[PDB]
């Protein structure tokens, strides 16, 4: 939750390096944890970050699992995450089967 | 030839070997490993001027070769081979014109005179025309524009001419093999070891 | 050699120790006008850590500089020098006493630590040879791998100032092989203490000094940004400059795309120096005009760097040549005026450069100097194969005739007698 808020701050601050470090550090705590929405929030940033770097396949998987978590919780981030999923499906060259 | 002592025939033939190799080829042709030790020990440093000539020839500079020919002129006239060194100078100019084919396609006569160091397009046109006639270069002259057009395409290897050439070259190899068969047979008849 | 874009303050703030001293002396020796500030900063830091020689060298050079400054239109502190000499000698006697005490007690940890402190103080005083001898003797008092790693890092640190790059590489590979091949996995989910980064940077500088730019870049590109501060060898901004230029000069398009551009580890370094990042990206985007413009803008500023300068000619020539190849690679027929304009040079100078590039390099073209067009040359496969085969047959026949006569002379025993 703390890491999710830190990432949320650096998303508006636009500090990519830090977001990469924070997401890579958040992946360790995910091993032994309950099942909230947070697990799908960090992944959304993890997707955007992977688009900023150039890794489109990892962004596609991140946006897919994040969309699943946003489907389990609800809107409004679900539609935007689905838009970023289609964007990652096209940028991957080529997924061409999102729906 | 196997030798224990150095002979003047071997020295003069070695000097003339360097000269002819500088004329025919772009550099000095490597003598076989079975050549006499006295050649590399005595003949080589005795005819030092000739290896010095090849050393200046390798820099592709005509003015420096001219300076070296004027430097040891007495030694070259002493061996009575002055003329072959002039042919080496002319072959260095030819080599410098030949090197233009590898990089240029259409080159100006003035640019050639500047690069080869001939002074004037007139001498460049003379050299190119002589080289085309002697079959040394595969080029054409455009007087109107003052250009030289390098073609570099003698054959496409579809003529019967090549068929007859290959047939003759193969007959030479067959002749050589039959001679080697005769030598091998002659040895097989002789006593064992 | 003049460039006012250099920021002496930040450049001095990034480094430390003899590295700071030698770099400030390099800026002072190679670049005038900025010599004054370089000498002032050098003197101020030479007074720290206690050093006499460096103070005498800098004071002599500052006095000659002040004489030149007075010719255009600090006083010798022998009391501090003698006090420093007395302080250094007495501290060396204290370290000798404690070292002999631990040697008498016979404790591996105490003797090894004593030799390490001894070596640090020898480095502070200004002894280039003895400082290595301390760690060389400290070698024998090791048990665990960690002690050997720290020792090797110290040996490498001193060997950089001694310019023994072969020993640097040897101790780098030694410190890489001793801890069960870098702890095998990576100390589980990465390590807080980045040792591999220091090893790749040291090996990178060693490969750079040995003029092996491809391996130098290959090591530098693998170094992670998490190490951050390292003033004993090289700063991350310079890691980006060194690695960036070396990779641009030696690596090809596919290698630059996979190991430099898509590299996440080096991306941060590319974010530190945007100029190098723009140069690499303009080189990959085929914008050679702006690439050479930025590269020539950097040239005079990079000429002042301590370790980078003796390669600045090679790198730039290697880059330019590669760019010329990358420019002509997709063309069958290219205009020499657009090429000369794209490479910031004249048509005749481009013609000379290209002629040299065809004579030895990767360019397989012919220059049409009349119309100023560079045409790509396509080798006729059949004619070349036939030509070299026919010539081989001729050479074979001549070798056969030669050995036929050799067989004849050896048979008839024809030879020149000695007397």
């Amino acid at each position: 939750e703390i890491y999710a808020l830190e990432i949320q701050m650096y998303t508006a601050q636009k500090n990519n390096k830090k977001l990469k470090a924070l997401y890579e550090q958040s992946l360790h705590i995910k091993s032994a944890i309950p099942h909230p929405l947070i697990m799908g929030v960090i992944r959304e940033c993890g997707g955007k970050m992977h688009l900023r770097e150039g890794e489109f396949e990892k962004a596609h998987t991140d946006f897919f699992e994040a969309f699943k978590n946003y489907d389990e919780s609800g809107s409004p981030r679900r539609t935007t995450c689905l838009k970023y999923l289609v964007l990652a499906n096209m940028l991957m060259k080529s997924g061409i089967n999102p729906f | 030839t196997p030798a224990m002592a150095v002979s003047h025939i071997m020295l003069e033939s070695y000097k003339k070997y360097i000269l002819v190799s500088l004329i025919l080829l772009g550099k000095v042709q490597q003598l076989p490993k079975y050549t006499s030790q006295i050649v590399g020990r005595f003949i080589k440093p005795l005819s030092n001027a000739y290896h010095e000539l090849a050393q200046v020839y390798s820099t592709n500079n005509p003015s420096e070769l001219r300076n070296l020919v004027n430097k040891h002129s007495e030694t070259f006239t002493r061996d009575n081979n002055m003329g072959l060194v002039k042919q080496c100078l002319s072959s260095l100019y030819k080599k410098n014109i030949q090197r233009l084919t590898k990089t240029f396609l259409t080159l100006s006569l003035q640019d050639m005179a500047s690069r080869v160091q001939l002074s004037g397009p007139q001498e460049a046109e003379k050299y190119v025309l002589h080289m085309i006639e002697d079959g040394e270069i595969f080029a054409s002259i455009n007087q109107k524009d003052g250009m030289v057009s390098f073609h570099d395409n003698p054959e496409k290897y579809n003529n019967p001419a090549m068929l007859h050439n290959i047939d003759q070259e193969m007959l030479k190899c067959i002749e050589l093999d039959e001679r080697l068969k005769a030598m091998d047979q002659e040895i097989t008849v002789n006593p064992q070891f | 050699v003049e460039n006012p874009s250099l920021d002496l303050e930040q450049y001095a703030a990034s480094y430390s120790g003899l590295m700071r001293i030698e770099r400030l002396q390099f800026i002072a020796d190679h670049c005038p006008t900025l010599r004054v500030e370089a000498l002032k900063m050098a003197l101020s830091f030479v007074q720290r850590t206690f050093n006499v020689d460096m103070y005498e060298e800098i004071h002599r050079k500052l006095s000659e500089a002040t004489r030149e400054l007075q010719n255009a239109p600090p006083a010798l502190d022998t009391a501090w020098v003698e006090a420093t000499r007395k302080k250094a000698l007495l501290k060396l006697e204290k370290l000798d006493t404690d070292l002999k005490n631990y040697k008498g007690n016979s404790i591996k940890e105490s003797i090894r630590r004593g030799h390490d402190d001894l070596g640090d103080h020898y480095l502070d005083c200004g002894d280039l040879s003895n400082a290595l001898k301390c760690y060389s003797r400290a070698r024998d008092y090791c048990t665990s791998a960690k002690h050997v790693i720290n020792m090797c890092l110290n040996v490498i640190k001193v060997s950089v100032y001694l310019q023994n790059w072969s020993h640097v590489l040897s101790y780098v590979s030694k410190a890489e092989s001793t801890p069960e091949i870098a702890e095998q996995r990576g100390e589980r989910d990465s390590q807080t203490q980045a040792i591999l980064t220091k090893l790749k940077c040291a090996a990178g500088l060693a490969e750079l000094a040995a003029r092996k730019y491809k391996q130098a870049a290959k090591c530098l590109l693998l170094a992670s940004f998490d190490h951050c501060d390292f003033p004993e060898l090289l700063s991350p901004s310079n890691v980006a400059i060194y690695g960036g230029l070396c990779a641009l000069a030696t690596f090809d398009r596919q290698e630059l795309q996979r190991n430099v551009i898509s590299s996440s580890s080096f991306k941060l370094f590319l974010e530190l120096e945007p100029q190098v990042r723009d140069i690499i990206f303009k080189f990959y985007e085929s914008k050679y005009a702006s690439c050479l413009k930025m590269l020539d803008e950097m040239k005079d500023n990079l000429l002042l760097d301590m370790y980078l300068a003796p390669h600045v000619r090679t790198l730039y020539t290697q880059i330019r040549n590669r760019a010329l190849i990358q420019y002509f690679s997709p063309y069958v027929s290219a205009d020499m005026h657009r090429m000369a304009a794209a490479f910031n040079t004249t048509v005749a100078a481009l013609e000379d450069e290209l002629t040299q590039l065809i004579l030895e390099g990767l360019i397989s073209a012919r220059v049409d100097s009349h119309s100023k067009i560079l045409y790509a040359r396509d080798v006729d496969q059949r004619s070349t194969t036939f030509e070299k085969s026919l010539l081989m047959g001729k050479e074979f026949q001549r070798r056969a005739k030669a050995m036929m006569l050799r067989a004849a002379v050896l048979r008839n025993q024809i030879h020149v007698k000695s007397p």
